[PDB]
């Protein structure tokens, strides 16, 4: 237990920093020339110095080719990848179901669709935030495919509309 | 009528015409008779094993028959039911019935029998298929490469099993050439007087000699240029292209130290007369380099002694050509003056062929190369060794260097005398050749052809027998698709071509052998080259200069973001902070820096309860915008911790805390303890940081496990962290990034010494290899532990921040001299386990 004393050197002796210890890498320390900098702005300066530099390699300085996503990550580090076939939208959609064409994964995507919208965020997320509470999805569960039901994204995904035949009756 | 052939518990059924079922019947009153009696599974070399395998065993049996009408009606038929719109692909057919699991999973029940009856059965195969793969210029471009001598021990069942299955596509052409071998071999007798009948050996397999004699230069030149004329001869015939205008979809070709004769032959070929003639050419030159070759320095008996004892250390058997690995060239240069120091200049050991950094060969007599190796043996050690506990500025250099399979000394000043005999004999028959039409590389200067004042032939005679190799010059590709159509397959250039060119777009397809697929798919094989798919037909290498190259994205505010397979998950900046048991136990230094939008986790050293570890995290919870989520460093090495960490995990992940990622210590947790973490408490990723190659390889066996699970790999190269598990930074995954990368869900980042853009942009972008000569070898993200303790947040004492500050760094290449004396104000000491610890140099340190 050598190791809290940096930290609490008011505590140590005679508050002597030759007495105490510190963990600190050889490699890095050139790096480290600002004392009592903000840990944002020094991620920021090597956030924006990779901006910088990725930029001026294939950009060619022009930011306009870049391709903007409207919401940033949620399926997988990789651009969104689910069944390439599956991954569709369009103006006028609806999900006829059978015992054809039901599985559990395949079916969020297919409502998920292609484009980051707001709808394939809310249906492919793992979990919602609930005041600062990460919880399940709801819509995995709620969504899951039942025999004879129908789900309508018409209108180019404005809103998604589920339903099943209660009392035989769509 | 419907037709149904059996044998043993399989059955095909085909719908044949009705006014041939009695003729088509006869046949198979004489097929059942020539096949062998069922057995344990048609285990039979010679038995079907599938109803596609007896029906071909079928559609071949009818061709030695003289009964046509039924042969191309049977094609028609075998076409349509068992190649849907792939017609001309059998290829790929034939190696997806591998993949079938009824069919037992072996290559020599698919590749005879099935490929080798259909073009023994088929029409003239003159059809020009989709050839759209190169139409598309700027996007796809092909390169054929040659191989070279010794790319494997027994060459020779290659052609022999080439001529099996291929003799209906090189039946008029190993005739012919085989006639021009016998004309010339007369003049060249008394060196090699058991013959040169290349025909008679392979249709009499007891004709042909031992393989000591067959092996030898002499003979195995001419036989590896018609091995590379019948592979090429194939690729242009099953196409049904002619070599004129194949040669017109390939960019530039070159060859190997033997191949570059094929290599400038292949476009001096237009028509089928015309590439006759230029083999006849070519086959010729070949006798007369193995001939002269031999003659001015012919092989003397070797003592036994010597021989055992190579081969008692591991070697090859002792040859010209020595074959030393794992070492740059600046080191075998400095060795081999030593070792000729001792040594006249007539057995001189020079820098011969260069396949790589770490793979040269050298030349000379094969005593001064076993003299060469003994001392390599007193420098090197051993491959048991366990070089992990002894730092890596102060280990022994490790290699396994042994001999070729070759007979003649090439690329060094011993045949320098010939070459002017050899051009002799050019000028005694009509070997010239005419204009080059693609580009060709040179193996040595790495230039055109085309642009030459003296001719090609003797030029290439002094290249193959005195210049040096440096293979990589010659192979300056620009391009996307490599064929290898040389010996060897597996074991020869194409590999060690492509391990040079792994992310540089380059993909390698093996022309050689049909065996796919590789578990890996590092490469391709036969089939790739023969798809006629639109766009299917492509397999696509990794280009890790495009692929896994960053790229960026704007906000809806305004605000600009980097898009890579890090940041990705993370939805913010690809730059983590590593959990640190002093420092990032602070809640400050953790909350309000997610507050500017950037991930670090929590180290669970700091904190010795877990309600205090509930108190913290509520605390930051409590702090941070709403929705961001955080991870935690956990430890491995004590078991308290564990204990009481993981249960506080588990249900808080069940109430629903942002407990987002658990980056597990020093020491990589077994695939029973993983299992739990990634299935039951429910995390995004599994931080799981190893220390060693041993480490990395259980990380990826841990990842095998669970392929549906991210985890970040987080490898410190032990040069910047506190208990610093000592290796180099790039050794351990510069031969193992490419067995990290086979996994769909693993993550991988770099730290130890990362403070700047500047530093750490290399390894995002892969650029980091290119010191150590090897392809981009992208990052997915850098995490930083030592740059961020003087940060306003952390609670570290600023005395101890100043203290830091005015101390100093170290360049890369001397952190591990820290354990002698305060390099950059930074020593290595002992803890009380044992690891080692980097720590400012101060007066208690
Ligand atoms: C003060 C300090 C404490 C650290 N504590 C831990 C730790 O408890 N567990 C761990 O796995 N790594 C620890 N590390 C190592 C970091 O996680 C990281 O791997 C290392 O700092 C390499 O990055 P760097 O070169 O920028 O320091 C610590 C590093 C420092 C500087």
């Amino acid at each position: 237990d050598s190791l809290w004393q940096s930290e609490d050197l008011e505590s140590v002796v005679d508050e002597d920093v030759q007495r105490t210890c510190i963990l600190h890498g050889p490699v890095a320390s050139q790096y480290t020339s600002k004392v009592d900098e903000p840990i944002g702005d020094i991620l920021n300066s090597i956030h924006e110095g990779h901006i910088a530099r990725l930029i001026k390699e294939e950009y060619a300085g022009d930011e306009s080719k870049i391709p903007v996503v409207e919401y940033f990550g949620g399926k997988k580090p990789a651009s969104v990848s689910a069944t390439s076939v599956n991954i569709i939208d369009g103006n006028q959609v609806v999900y006829e179901i059978d015992s054809e064409l039901p599985n559990k994964q395949e079916w969020l995507d297919l409502l998920a669709g292609t484009e980051l919208n707001w709808l394939q965020a809310f249906i492919s997320t793992d979990r919602i935030v609930q005041g600062s509470k990460h919880v399940s999805n709801p819509l995995h569960d709620i969504l899951t495919p039942a025999k004879h039901s129908k789900v309508t994204i018409d209108k180019k995904t404005k809103k998604l509309t589920a339903f099943e035949n209660i009392k035989g009756d769509l | 009528r419907p037709f149904q052939l059996t044998h043993g518990s399989i059955e095909h059924t085909l719908l044949v015409p009705n006014d041939l079922f009695f003729n088509y019947s006869q046949l198979k009153d004489e097929f059942i008779k020539t096949l062998p009696e069922p057995t344990e599974g048609f285990a039979g070399d010679d038995e079907p094993s599938s109803p596609a395998e007896l029906y071909g065993k079928f559609i071949g049996f009818i061709s030695n028959a003289q009964f046509p009408q039924i042969v191309e009606l049977s094609l028609k038929d075998f076409e349509s039911r068992f190649l849907d719109n792939n017609n001309d692909n059998i290829h790929s057919f034939a190696v997806k019935l591998l993949d079938d699991e009824t069919y037992p999973t072996t290559i020599a029940k698919v590749k005879e029998n099935i490929v080798k009856n259909y073009y023994k059965a088929v029409k003239s195969i003159n059809k020009v298929e989709s050839n759209l793969l190169y139409h598309c210029k700027h996007d796809a471009k092909l390169v054929a490469i040659f191989g070279g001598q010794g790319n494997t021990d027994d060459y020779f069942e290659e052609l022999r099993e080439l001529y099996t299955l291929y003799q209906g596509l090189i039946e008029d052409l190993l005739v012919s050439i085989a006639e021009k071998l016998n004309q010339l071999h007369p003049s060249f007798d008394k060196i090699y007087t058991q013959g040169l009948n290349i025909l008679s050996w392979l249709k009499h397999p007891e004709t042909t000699p031992d393989q000591d004699y067959l092996l030898s230069v002499p003979v195995s030149c001419p036989v590896i240029c018609v091995i590379q004329l019948c592979h090429y001869t194939i690729t242009c015939k099953v196409l049904g292209l002619t070599p004129g205008e194949f040669r017109n979809s390939l960019k530039w070709s070159t060859g190997h130290s033997q191949g570059l004769v094929t290599a400038v032959t292949i476009a001096a070929s237009d028509s089928w007369d015309s590439f006759l003639k230029n083999s006849l050419t070519a086959v010729s030159l070949l006798l007369f380099i193995g001939s002269r070759c031999l003659s001015t320095y012919p092989r003397t008996s070797l003592p036994p002694t010597m021989l055992q004892d190579s081969l008692d250390n591991g070697e090859g058997r002792p040859s010209p050509m020595l074959s030393v690995r794992d070492l740059s060239i600046k080191q075998v240069e400095k060795f081999i003056e030593q070792t000729n120091s001792h040594l006249p200049r007539e057995k001189h050991i020079a820098i011969s062929l260069i396949n790589g950094a770490r793979n040269l060969v050298l030349s000379g007599p094969p005593e001064s190369l076993y003299g060469f190796n003994l001392n390599l043996r007193n420098q090197k050690a051993p491959m048991g060794l366990d070089q992990s506990r002894v730092p890596f500025s102060e280990r022994k250099l490790k290699c396994s260097n042994r001999f070729l399979p070759i007979f003649a000394p090439f690329h060094s000043h011993l045949l320098a005398d010939a070459t002017e005999l050899i051009l002799d004999d050019v000028k005694e028959h009509g070997l010239s050749f005419e204009g080059l039409k693609i580009p060709v590389y040179d193996t040595f200067d790495g230039s055109d052809f085309q642009a030459l004042k003296e001719p090609i032939i003797d030029r290439v005679v002094k290249l193959i027998t005195e210049l040096p190799v440096h293979w990589e010059e010659a192979t300056n590709h620009k391009a996307t698709h490599i064929l290898d159509f040389g010996p060897g397959g597996v074991s020869g250039l194409g590999v060690l071509t492509h391990r040079n060119k792994e992310g540089t777009g380059a993909r390698i397809i093996l022309a050689g052998t049909l065996d796919s697929n590789p578990i890996d798919d590092e490469y391709g094989f036969k089939h790739e080259i023969f798809q006629t798919s639109a766009d299917k037909a492509i397999k696509w290498a990794p280009d890790w200069l495009k692929e896994l190259r960053p790229t960026l994205v704007k906000n809806s505010e305004g605000k600009i973001y980097v898009k890579t397979k890090f940041s990705q998950l993370l939805g913010r900046a690809p730059l983590m902070v590593a959990g640190m048991t002093p420092t990032t136990v602070n809640t400050d230094i953790v909350s309000a820096s997610l507050n500017a939008g950037y991930h670090i986790e929590l180290a669970g050293g700091g904190y010795f309860s877990p309600v205090m570890m509930t108190r913290a995290i509520d605390d930051i919870v409590s702090r941070i915008k709403p929705g961001y989520g955080l991870g935690i460093n956990l430890i491995y090495v004590n078991p308290f911790m564990l204990q009481w960490g993981i249960p506080l995990i588990k249900d808080l992940r069940e109430k629903g805390y942002p407990i987002q990622s658990l980056t597990i210590g020093a020491g990589v947790p077994s695939i029973e303890v993983a299992t739990e973490y990634i299935e039951d408490l429910g995390l995004t990723h599994l931080g799981l940081k190893p220390g060693s190659v041993d480490a990395i390889s259980q990380v990826i066996a841990i990842a095998k496990a669970h392929p549906t699970f991210p985890i970040v790999l987080q490898w410190t190269g032990g040069r910047g962290g506190g208990h610093h598990s000592f290796e180099d930074f790039h050794q351990p995954i510069i031969q193992m990034y490419s067995k990290i990368r086979r996994c769909s869900n693993i993550v991988l980042v770099a730290g130890s010494g990362f403070g700047s853009d500047e530093d750490t942009y290399p390894y995002l972008s892969g650029y980091w290899s290119e010191k150590f000569n090897y392809p981009p070898m992208p990052f997915d993200g850098v995490l930083f532990g030592s740059r961020v303790m003087t940060s306003k947040e952390s609670h570290t004492s600023l005395a101890a921040k100043k203290l830091i500050v005015e101390c100093k760094g170290v360049p890369d290449q001397q952190w591990e001299q820290t354990y002698k004396k305060p390099t950059g104000g930074i020593i290595t000491v002992r803890s009380e386990m044992g690891e080692p610890i980097h720590k400012i140099a101060t007066r208690g340190v």
